[PDB]
RNA sequence: AAUUAGCUCUUGUGUU
């Protein structure tokens, strides 16, 4: 073990990868959510390029 | 360090001495109202009910102040504090014993702001002397500052999200100073360029140009309807 | 937050009078009727009826502020005809007209409903 | 989110015509013909159905917080 | 005071049928915060009836 | 017309934007190369005689 | 110095709208009649809602607002109910209100369309407009969602809230041919003829009449379904007359004291 | 316009007749690319539409090139406001 | 005495005494929602 | 920020199809914060071997 | 509607409309932005006229009856968070209803609104200066309970209880509040024509067409010429065509198949004036207006800058500690 | 064959295909994946 | 007050119809644009 | 009657 790296949503290593609309709706996740952000301490953070 | 504490902006000299935060202030959105005289501002009920003006009890005005103290702080045209002459103050939000509600001559009553009170009305990018003018208060239902449009030019106001500040003078001397120096009608002509700063703007100007054309004719009904709106009318219908 | 209740537009409270008369002092035979909790619905019809009367020199009305619910009607009549008389006659004429229109509408509907 | 009960402008009841409108659209009617077949003359009412998105159908896809 | 914090209902007047909570009250009137509107009003206790 | 026809029936058989790139019809141009290129805003308007 | 004699002529009357023409009256009276149509015609609508259990996807105030807008058939009760401000009773009695109860529970998998037929009135003469085409949709429910509530409907007119507005559309119009020049067309040939235009296809507007007044006002009053349109018109006339008579009484009591 | 309430002759001319030449720093649109303003033109083109002249009016709509050029012309106003406010504030404070 | 919550996943109400770990008897879930109040709520349909 | 420079804030000719020519903050940071065009892509990087 | 599953998220400062509408006239680009699935704004019957003088300078006149029928009505959620934690050996916060005889520092705040858990319950009406979470820390105990923000006056939408990473109790409470479009609220078209509501008139007072069509929003003409938003006028014109014909209009930026002339020719086929003008009748007097008024459906939005979130006043409030001057904010 | 004046439909079919293949936040997801 | 009350009768508006030319002015504008384009083309030719 | 720093975002001044 080294440490924990946060994962931006809908990445290839995110749990919401390849899941269908029904799959996300069963998870209380909006299928229209673009992903593309991190969740740090329960807050949604985004990196400005 | 100590130098940083008073160096420049936000330091002691510029952030606490040349300019400070003040009591008896209000800040809301402004909206138009063409039914107000140019020296009036309409304030909502809650803002008036929250700010107080201290008034000295005298035999001339002891009955009215007694009634105001009776109304308490709940109903709007009431008072908030009653100050004895020995500095002691009584709060009217705690429904104290009626013996305390009794007031004599040398007392002060902090009554809610009512119609006719003098306030300084300001817009924050204060450039010239016409950005801090004095108005008379009028209480109005909804929750926005309302002001006649002729004065939107000195303030450079816009009615599209603009906010303006209201300061309530707290003493008779200060109120008299505002009334005698900085009332709106006294600032019509500016010393900057010896020309008016308030004029006729927008659709009032458009309609006055369309209204004084040669071929504009009015029948008696519409003439009477218009004459209903002259405050200075002498009641004599002109010969057609 | 500062929203007035809706019924404020048409409900009077304690100490509030429906109509008040004041004698205008600028000219003789003129009066100001200050009606509370009314709007253009009554002002316009009363003004028009007063304008029909040939003994009324002036008849106008106004609403001082759209957020305060009252109107002022100014009526100036010729001498030997008090403006109060003109006002009450105008009201009676409106009542007569409305009753006549109501009965004629009833008759016309009855005719239409049976071919 | 759901069909308004009344047209915002005139007040005509338009809240009972959403299902009929969808059915007429599915029955191979142009949107204009579907709207005028439901007795919506003034365009104020027409915009109420023509320019409405039914969002509650998606909202129903989530499981209830309580059961 | 007994009335403070009691769920009350207005029994008379243009506000008939509304429920609310008494925040501050006196021997003559009371202040009722309304459940349905975001406003607190003043009403005489004689039009007020305790609920529950 | 072949590309537009195959792409109109997309999301049914297999065919997508990536295959459109693969046939060498569209191309990724960056701003540095964009100096040496010469664009036509619209085909019919700016390529006829 | 006296009133004129208007005349009425209906050109169409259905269960939804009435088209008629009023003649020989002032514009002020006609416009006041229109505004009374829209504003001051007493009608019954839901105005008190208590929710015992809600688990739908809409918050409670959303549901209350949707309920308030539902039209209720109130043709003869409005004349018999009293205003809640006027009834000398504690809590709504049947003489000043009507009670509705709703209780819907969706157990089966298919979604439930909670509609206007789910409202159960305690008075047979005041029901939503489903007496005898789909229903006013209120909510959609999933499995395991329920909605239980009880409401009171009372009398009011449109000057308070638009839920008490009886009319759906009032099409007031006078002088279809611009003979009075009350509006000035920069180019009359670009303007379509009115529905009531007694003018040939050649010309665009009637010649100017220097001595003329607005006459022959055309109304097309379309009801929302609560009151029948002729009942709307009659109630409006009665209400206008009542307002004027009450004003006269108050003026008499003021004049006798001055 | 003639009432003086709002607008001016240039506003009417731009709405009806033509928007006109765009300018940045008092000059025509500079050659951001090598010897051309946009890739759609040929190198060393000093013609009107190449260097930032809008020949359409606001009613007819702007073609894409002149739309971009008009955006360039409009950006300088916001930039100038953002710098001028802070530049004049210190002037006025020192005068006071 | 005990307070009633509702679980996030299993949606089964459980009585949980004060000063107890926030957990569900089944599904060991960690998100609990409080239940609706019992006092009457009155909305005007305005 | 708080810089007297005005060249970086301006709309360069090279931002055609790359950066939106209209979306920018109006505050103290006008022209320094921008947004991508609709079809803009950003290269992720690859080895040149 | 910022996200479909907004009823699950415990965000701070969530706004959501009641009846968001798909735009009547749309650009082909927004199909891929999912704007038709999560729209933000309503098509409203906008008339460009100087009616009374309450819309003169970038102000608008709103139809009161429309607002009563749910026009632009919205709802505002606000979420609070609070967890009990072990401050130290002698200091330990805990959720519990304060008692009038065990806590030394106690104001006149009412604690009976929240139940014996120390938490408010869903459906309970709350207002400013009302405690929501009953939290006390031992000294015998001092108050540390949270309060609703001053001048909010909402209804508790939902309450959630869980554990943080280190296993302490932790509650998040979402409070909702319905906002009605009162005067002072801010509205904007899609072409930068922002303004605040000046006054609201009922359907009876607003001007009307030959039929009973009355504007929802009346804007001043003077907003147009100096700003030259001709796109606003063209969108208004094609809104009528889209509404009558029964199909969503196209406003793709560079089309050349759509111009004002063709739109006018289409409009004149539905019995209207080809330039979109109509004859309006004065609302108060019923008289015609000598100038035909431009009117049509246009898309408007409700910006989040509501007046009730900005109104502020002070008279001898709290004070700072360093320099005894009135606080900030 | 060439596509004359039936081009707006083709012009938007290709764009729709592009936006189906790659979303609107493709750069961020691709960068983090890499 | 007086002018704002008379505007209730007179009215005021602005629309698409206030931005249209009489289709003879459009010809003049197009001709002037073509003349200017020819002029600048000629000047560039002389510089060439 | 319970705190200060820092950072970010946003509003009005962008009239001509
Ligand atoms: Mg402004
Ligand atoms: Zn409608
Ligand atoms: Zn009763
Ligand atoms: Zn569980």
């Amino acid at each position: 073990f080294i440490g924990k790296i946060p994962i931006m949503l809908r990445s290839t290593y995110c749990l919401l990868n390849g899941l269908t609309d029904r799959d996300l709706c069963e998870l209380n996740e909006c299928p229209l959510d673009p992903g593309g952000y991190f969740i740090i301490n329960g807050s949604e953070k985004v990196l400005i390029a | 360090s100590l130098k940083q504490r008073l160096k420049g902006k936000e330091g002691r000299v510029r952030g606490n001495l040349m300019g400070k935060r003040v009591d008896f202030s209000a800040r809301t959105v402004i909206t138009p109202d063409p039914n107000l005289s140019i020296d009036q501002v309409g304030v909502p009920r809650s803002i008036a009910a929250n700010m107080t003006f201290a008034e000295i009890v005298t035999p001339f005005n002891i009955d009215r102040l007694q009634e105001l103290v009776r109304r308490g702080n709940s109903q709007y045209p009431g008072a908030k504090y009653i100050i004895r002459d020995n500095g002691d103050r009584i709060d009217l939000r705690f429904h104290p014993k009626p013996s305390d509600l009794h007031l004599q001559t040398g007392y002060k009553v902090e009554r809610h702001m009512c119609d006719g009170d003098i306030v300084i009305f300001n817009r924050q990018p204060t450039l010239h002397k016409m950005s801090m003018m004095g108005h008379r208060v009028r209480i109005l239902p909804w929750s926005t500052f309302r002001l006649n449009l002729s004065v939107t030019t000195p303030y450079n106001a816009d009615f599209d999200g603009d906010e303006m500040n209201l300061h309530l003078p707290q003493s008779l001397e200060t109120r008299a100073e505002i009334q005698e120096l900085a009332m709106v009608p006294r600032m019509i002509v500016t010393p900057q360029s010896n020309r008016p700063v308030m004029g006729i703007v927008q659709d009032t100007l458009t309609a006055v140009r369309k209204f004084t054309k040669r071929d504009v004719f009015l029948e008696r009904g519409e003439v009477m309807n218009l004459l209903m709106f002259l405050s200075t009318w002498d009641g004599k219908v002109p010969q057609p | 937050m500062n929203a007035p209740p809706a019924f404020e537009s048409f409900l009077l409270f304690e100490g509030e009078k429906k109509i008040t008369i004041n004698k205008d002092t600028k000219v003789p035979n003129a009066c100001l009727f200050t009606i509370n909790k009314e709007d253009h619905t009554l002002g316009n019809i009363i003004k028009s009826q007063l304008l029909k009367d040939p003994q009324v020199l002036f008849a106008g009305y106004k609403v001082p502020h759209p957020l305060e619910h009252k109107i002022i009607i100014r009526v100036q009549t010729t001498p030997d005809y008090s403006p109060q008389e003109a006002f009450t006659n105008a009201i009676t004429d409106l009542i007569s007209e409305l009753s006549l229109l109501e009965e004629r509408f009833r008759v016309a509907i009855k005719d239409k409903q049976e071919g | 989110m759901i069909i308004p009960v009344r047209c915002f402008t005139c007040g005509k009841i338009v809240g009972n015509k959403w299902e009929a409108y969808l059915g007429l659209l599915q029955a191979e009617y142009t949107e204009g013909d579907a709207l005028d077949a439901l007795g919506l003359k003034r365009y104020c009412c027409r915009r109420m159905l023509l320019a409405h998105v039914d969002l509650i159908e998606k909202l129903l896809n989530y499981a209830p917080l309580e059961k | 005071n007994e009335l403070i914090g009691q769920t009350v209902r207005i029994s008379q007047g243009p506000y008939k049928g509304y429920i609310g909570v008494v925040k501050d009250a006196t021997e003559s009137t009371a202040r009722v915060e309304l459940h349905s509107t975001c406003q607190t009003i003043s009403v005489d206790r004689q039009r007020l009836t305790t609920v529950g | 017309k072949r590309h537009i026809d195959q792409l109109k029936e997309r999301e049914y058989n297999n065919y997508s934007w990536q295959d459109l790139v693969a046939s060498g019809v569209v191309e990724y141009i960056d701003t540095l190369e964009e100096e040496t290129v010469m664009l036509a805003m619209t085909p019919d308007d700016l390529q006829e005689k | 110095p006296y009133a004129n004699q208007p005349t009425v002529r209906i050109t169409e009357l259905t269960d939804e709208n009435v088209k008629f023409i009023i003649e020989n009256t002032d514009l002020a009276v006609a416009n006041s009649i229109r505004r009374v149509f829209i504003a001051e015609v007493p009608i019954i609508a839901i105005d008190w809602v208590q929710i015992d259990a809600n688990s739908s996807v809409l918050h409670d105030e959303f549901i209350a607002h949707r309920l308030g807008l539902i039209p209720l058939t109130s043709d003869d009760i409005v004349d018999k109910l009293q205003y809640s401000r006027d009834c000398t009773c504690e809590e709504f009695c049947p003489e000043c209100s009507v009670e509705f109860t709703l209780d819907v529970r969706c157990n089966e998998d298919q979604t439930r369309h909670v509609t206007s037929r789910d409202l159960i009135s305690n008075s047979p003469r005041v029901i939503p407009v489903t007496s005898r085409q789909d229903d006013i949709l209120i909510v959609k429910l999933r499995k395991g969602q329920e909605l239980r509530l009880r409401a009171y409907a009372k009398k009011g007119f449109g000057k308070e809230h638009a839920k008490w507005n009886p009319t759906a559309g009032v099409a007031f119009e006078y002088d279809p041919d611009n003979a009075l020049r009350h509006t000035v067309y920069p180019k009359p040939e670009e303007w379509p003829k009115s529905e009531y235009s007694e003018l040939d296809e050649d010309e665009s507007q009637a010649p100017y009449d220097p001595n003329g007044k607005p006459e022959r006002f055309y109304y097309n009053v379309e009801s929302c379904g609560s009151l029948r349109p002729e009942t709307i018109v009659l109630s409006a006339l009665s209400g206008l007359k009542k307002k004027l008579s009450d004003l006269q009484t108050q003026l008499s009591h003021e004049i006798q004291s001055d | 316009v003639v009432s003086g309430a709002k607008g001016s002759k240039i506003n009417i001319s731009q709405v009806i007749a033509v928007v006109g030449q765009q300018n940045v720093e008092g000059k025509r649109i500079p050659f951001g690319f090598k010897h051309r303003t946009l890739p759609h033109f040929i190198k060393d083109d000093y013609g009107p539409e190449s260097r930032g002249f809008v020949e359409n009016s606001y009613l007819a709509g702007l073609t894409p090139t002149e739309f971009f050029f008009h955006a360039m012309g409009g950006r300088e106003g916001l930039i100038d406001t953002a710098v001028k406010t802070a530049e004049t504030g210190y002037i006025q404070r020192r005068l006071i | 005495q005990p307070m009633i919550y509702i679980c996030g996943e299993c949606h089964t109400e459980n009585e949980i005494k004060s000063r107890d770990p926030i957990r569900c008897r089944e599904c060991g879930y960690r998100i609990m929602y409080k239940k609706r109040t019992k006092r009457l709520v009155v909305f005007d349909a305005r | 920020r708080d810089g007297k420079l005005a060249k970086p804030r301006q709309l360069h000719n090279t931002l055609w199809g790359m950066v939106c020519p209209a979306e920018t903050p109006e505050g103290h940071a006008v022209g320094l914060v921008k947004n991508l065009a609709l079809m803009a892509y950003i290269s992720v990087g690859s080895q040149p071997s | 509607v910022y996200i479909t599953n907004f009823h699950v998220r415990m965000d701070t400062l969530a706004h959501v409309l009641y009846y968001p509408q798909k735009p009547l006239v749309t650009t082909r680009s927004m199909e891929y932005l999912r704007f038709r699935e999560l729209p933000a704004g309503i098509n409203s019957i906008v008339a460009i006229a100087s009616y009374t003088g309450y819309n003169q300078e970038d102000s608008v006149i709103m139809n009161r009856s429309a607002v009563d029928r749910g026009f632009f009505r919205s709802v505002f959620y606000r979420s609070y968070k609070e967890q009990e934690s072990k401050k130290g050996f002698d200091q330990e916060e805990v959720f519990e209803k304060p008692t009038r005889e065990t806590c030394q520092g106690m104001r006149h705040a009412i604690y009976d609104k929240l139940d014996d858990d120390g938490l408010i319950a869903p459906g309970v009406r709350v207002s400013g200066d009302d405690v929501i979470i009953g939290k006390t820390v031992t000294l015998t105990k001092r108050d540390c309970s949270t309060f609703l923000r001053t001048s909010e006056t909402g209804i508790v939408d939902q309450v959630m209880v869980t554990l943080n990473q280190e296993g302490y109790k932790f509650c998040k409470i979402r409070v909702r509040s319905v906002r009605i479009p009162q005067i002072g609220d801010k509205f904007a078209s899609r072409h930068g024509q922002k303004g605040t509501c000046g006054i609201q008139y009922r359907q009876e007072d607003m001007p009307f067409t030959c039929e009973g069509i009355t504007p929802d929003i009346i804007i001043n003409p003077h907003a147009i010429p100096s700003r030259m938003t001709i796109g606003h006028l063209i969108e208004c014109l094609q809104g009528k065509v889209s509404a009558n014909k029964g199909e969503i209009g196209d406003a793709t930026p560079f089309n050349d198949a759509v111009n004002v002339q063709k739109i006018s020719n289409l409009l004149s086929d539905y019995g209207y004036h080809l330039r979109g003008n109509e004859v309006l009748y004065n609302g108060f007097t019923g008289r015609k207006i000598t100038s035909q008024i431009f009117i049509g459906p246009t898309y408007y939005q409700r910006l989040k800058h509501m007046v009730d979130d900005k109104i502020h006043s002070r008279a001898r409030g709290p004070i700072q500690i360093l320099n005894r001057q009135p606080m900030e904010g | 064959e060439i596509t004359p004046d039936l081009w707006q439909e083709a012009c938007w079919i290709v764009i729709s295909s592009y936006f189906d293949e790659k979303g609107l936040v493709r750069q961020q997801l691709d960068s983090f994946d890499e | 007050t007086v002018i704002n009350n008379w505007l209730l009768i007179e009215g005021h508006t602005i629309g698409i119809g206030d931005s249209i030319a009489d289709s003879k002015t459009y010809q003049d504008i197009q001709n002037t644009i073509k003349k200017a384009k020819q002029d600048v083309i000629e000047v560039i030719e002389k510089a060439h």
